[PDB]
C-alpha cells in the first residue's frame, strides 16, 4: 500500500 | 575569519518520496580578497563528489556567502548516515570540518489522538481542534491539518518536548468558526514520522 | 571585559502574595586583576539602594561570576516599572546597562480547558490528561496539576506559544496510571496568571 498527502506521494511499502 | 553552519534536511524531504531532501553547507563572511573557497564532502568518512555550489552572494557587510548544497537519499539520512563538509580557505590557518546526522537512537512511533472543544469552550465564537502526538522518536516530524482535501491553515503547533520516558510530544491546535463546527465538517491532524507505517498517518474529528 | 544577563522573576513568584519576586543582574567573565563589580539600580530611572548581592563563585575558567540580586513589589511588577542594571568594572570601557520589566500590551485572561483521554488512546498502561491554555497575556503563567489535595509531578507542559490573534498558548500533559483514571478519580489543572481572578483558576477533569 501507499500513502498520500494532500494528493501528492508519501511512501509505499 | 569565515565561519561554517551545516543545515540538515526538512523532515518533510527526507520523508515524502516525491520529494528531494539536501544538506546545506554555509560558509559565512568570506573576504572579498579570497572569495575561493573549496568544499569536500564525506558520507560517513567515504568522500562524495556529487555536491553544487549554489550562486555566490555579497552580503551588506562586505563579505561573500558561499554554499555547497549535497542531495541525500531518503533512507541513508533515515538510516542514520552522517554527512560531513569540509571547508577550505586562504583566511583560514586550518579547514574547518562540521558534521551533521539524524538524532542517534532507536525510532519510536508517534501516538496520534484527536481531542474534541472542550464543553466550555462552546460559548465562544471560534473553537479550539487539539491534535495530541505523543511517545515519537526521534523528534524529526511534520503536522499539517485539512478538510475536505483542502489545507486548514489556521493552525499552530507547540515544539517537541522531551518526555519522561526518552521520547517527544508535542500538540497541534486548529481554530475554526464554531459555525464550521456545528455544521459537521469533518477536519483531519496528518502526522509525518519515519516510525509510523509509510511515513503519515491522519486522524479525523468531527461534531458527535 | 564581563558580560551582564538581567533575569525577571520566577511568573509564580510575582502572583503569589507569600513569595518574594527579584530582579537578578548576573555578570559573567568578571577577571581575577580587577574583580570588583559595582552595580547602581534604578526603578523608573530613580536610583534605589536595597540590592543585595550574592557569595563570589569561582567559575575555574579563569573568572568570577558576580550576582546582585533586587527584591521587587508584586505590583511594581506587575505595574510594568522598569528595572535597570547598571554594572561598572575597570575592564569595561564604559559601564554596562541592561533593562527588563513585564512584557508590555493589554493582559488578556487564560481560558482554561481540561480535555479527557481518546477512547482510541484507552489500551495503554496509563492515560495522558491534557489541559489547554489559551488567550492569554502576557505570557508569564504558572500550570500545575494536583489530585485530591495532592500535588500530582508527572506532568510536563509546553512553553507558551504565541497564537494568531498575539496572544498565548500552552497545553499541559499530566501521565497517569489507567486503572487510576478508570476509578473515577478527579484531577486538576491549575493556572496562575495576572489576568486570572485571584491570579488562580483550577479546572478538574474525570472519567
Ligand atoms: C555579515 O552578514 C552576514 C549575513 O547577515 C544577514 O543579513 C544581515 C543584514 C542581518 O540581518 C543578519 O541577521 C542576516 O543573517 C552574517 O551572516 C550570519 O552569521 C551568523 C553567525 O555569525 C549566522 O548565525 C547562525 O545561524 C544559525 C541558523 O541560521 C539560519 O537561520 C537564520 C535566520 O534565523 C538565517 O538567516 C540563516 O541563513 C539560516 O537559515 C537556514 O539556511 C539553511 C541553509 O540554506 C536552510 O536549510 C535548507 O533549507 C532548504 C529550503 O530552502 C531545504 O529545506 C534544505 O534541505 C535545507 O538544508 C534553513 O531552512 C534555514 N533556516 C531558517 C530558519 O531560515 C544558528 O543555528 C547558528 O547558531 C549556532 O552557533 C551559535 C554560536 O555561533 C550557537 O549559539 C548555537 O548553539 C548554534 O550552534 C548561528 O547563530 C547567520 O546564519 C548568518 N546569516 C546568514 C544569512 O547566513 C555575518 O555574520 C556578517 N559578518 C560580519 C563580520 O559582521
Ligand atoms: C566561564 O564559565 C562561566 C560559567 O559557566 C559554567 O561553568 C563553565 C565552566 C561551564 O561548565 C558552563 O557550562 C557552566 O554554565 C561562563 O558563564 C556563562 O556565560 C554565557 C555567555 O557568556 C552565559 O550565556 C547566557 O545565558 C543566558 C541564559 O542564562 C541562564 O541559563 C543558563 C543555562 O541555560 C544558566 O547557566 C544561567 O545561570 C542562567 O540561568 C538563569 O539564572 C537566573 C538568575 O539566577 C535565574 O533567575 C532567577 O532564579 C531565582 C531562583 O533560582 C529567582 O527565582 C529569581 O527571581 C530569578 O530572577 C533563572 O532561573 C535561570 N534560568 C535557567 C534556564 O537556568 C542566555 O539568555 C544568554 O543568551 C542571550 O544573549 C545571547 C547573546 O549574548 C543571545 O544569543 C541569546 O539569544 C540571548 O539574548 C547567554 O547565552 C551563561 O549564562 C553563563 N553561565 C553561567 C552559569 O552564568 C563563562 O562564559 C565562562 N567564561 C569563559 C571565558 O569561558
Amino acid at each position: 500500500d501507499c500513502a498520500w498527502h494532500l494528493g501528492e506521494l508519501v511512501w509505499c511499502t | 575569519g569565515p565561519s561554517v553552519f551545516l543545515f540538515p534536511p526538512k523532515p518533510k524531504d527526507t520523508l515524502m518520496i516525491s520529494r528531494t531532501p539536501e544538506v546545506t553547507c554555509v560558509v559565512v563572511d568570506v573576504s572579498h580578497e579570497d572569495p575561493e573557497v573549496k568544499f569536500n564532502w564525506y558520507v560517513d568518512g567515504v568522500e562524495v563528489h556529487n555536491a553544487k555550489t549554489k550562486p555566490r552572494e555579497e552580503q551588506y557587510n562586505s563579505t561573500y556567502r558561499v554554499v555547497s548544497v549535497l542531495t541525500v537519499l531518503h533512507q541513508d539520512w533515515l538510516n542514520g548516515k552522517e554527512y560531513k563538509c569540509k571547508v577550505s580557505n586562504k583566511a583560514l590557518p586550518a579547514p574547518i570540518e562540521k558534521t551533521i546526522s539524524k538524532a542517534k537512537g532507536q525510532p519510536r512511533e508517534p501516538q496520534v489522538s484527536t481531542l474534541p472543544p472542550s464543553r466550555e469552550e462552546m460559548t465562544k465564537n471560534q473553537v479550539s481542534l487539539t491534535c495530541l502526538v505523543y511517545g515519537f522518536y526521534p523528534s524529526d516530524i511534520a503536522v499539517e491539518w485539512e478538510s475536505n482535501g483542502q489545507p486548514e491553515n489556521n493552525y499552530k503547533t507547540t515544539p517537541p518536548v522531551l518526555d519522561s520516558d526518552g521520547s517527544f510530544f508535542l500538540y497541534s491546535k486548529l481554530t475554526v468558526d464554531k459555525s464550521r463546527w456545528q455544521q459537521g465538517n469533518v477536519f483531519s491532524c496528518s502526522v509525518m514520522h519515519e516510525a509510523l507505517h509509510n511515513h503519515y498517518t491522519q486522524k479525523s474529528l468531527s461534531l458527535s
